[PDB]
DNA sequence: GAGTAGCACGTGCTACTC
DNA sequence: GAGTAGCACGTGCTACTC
């Protein structure tokens, strides 16, 4: 049995490393590089942190054109 | 000797363990009692930074179409 | 040469799902 | 109970560094 095991374990472990290395390839400063595990976590992090903030800046923007817009329809 | 290879893996995994339960913290996950797998965790996070990129080049594009409108209605106020 | 970092494997538990 | 997925260990290997 222990044959069995080993080899489905094996496979799982397998599927992890895949979804580490797609991880690290989603980030901007990872893609490419060989980095660890420890590395790919952290960055990742990094990454949904500052394209969260920058996401929000950008709703700000976006909020404050329209408004400036609709209010330019009203004049013409 | 080998409680030195061994206190070592285990402080190294213990670190890795910090690193995840962090990315477990950010990035929805799931409603109600959450799932480790790990491989859950790396799956959902890979999706969710894809969804943040697309919102931010979906939101760059809406920016330069507002500021393309907002041009034409302050050109048109001219007149 | 000896120490360290990062991996990946074999293994034995828990906790299901069928 | 039989068949695993998920996980933590204890270890073995490889590639570096000085």
């Amino acid at each position: 049995k222990r044959a069995h095991h080993n080899a489905l374990e094996r496979k799982r472990r397998d599927h992890i490393k895949d979804s580490f290395h797609s991880l690290r390839d989603s980030v901007p400063s990872l893609q490419g590089e060989k980095a660890s595990r420890a590395q790919i976590l952290d960055k990742a992090t990094e990454y949904i942190q500052y394209m969260r903030r920058k996401n929000h800046t950008h709703q700000q923007d976006i909020d404050d054109l329209k408004r400036q817009n609709a209010l330019l329809e009203q004049q013409v | 000797s080998r409680s030195t290879h061994n206190e070592m893996e285990k402080n190294r995994r213990a670190h890795l363990r910090l690193s995840l339960e962090k990315l477990k913290g950010l990035v929805p996950l799931g409603p109600d009692s959450s799932r480790h797998t790990t491989l859950s965790l790396l799956t959902k996070a890979k999706l969710h930074i894809k969804k943040l990129e697309d919102s931010d080049r979906k939101a760059v594009h809406q920016i330069d179409q507002l500021q393309r409108e907002q041009r034409h209605l302050k050109r048109q106020l001219e007149k």
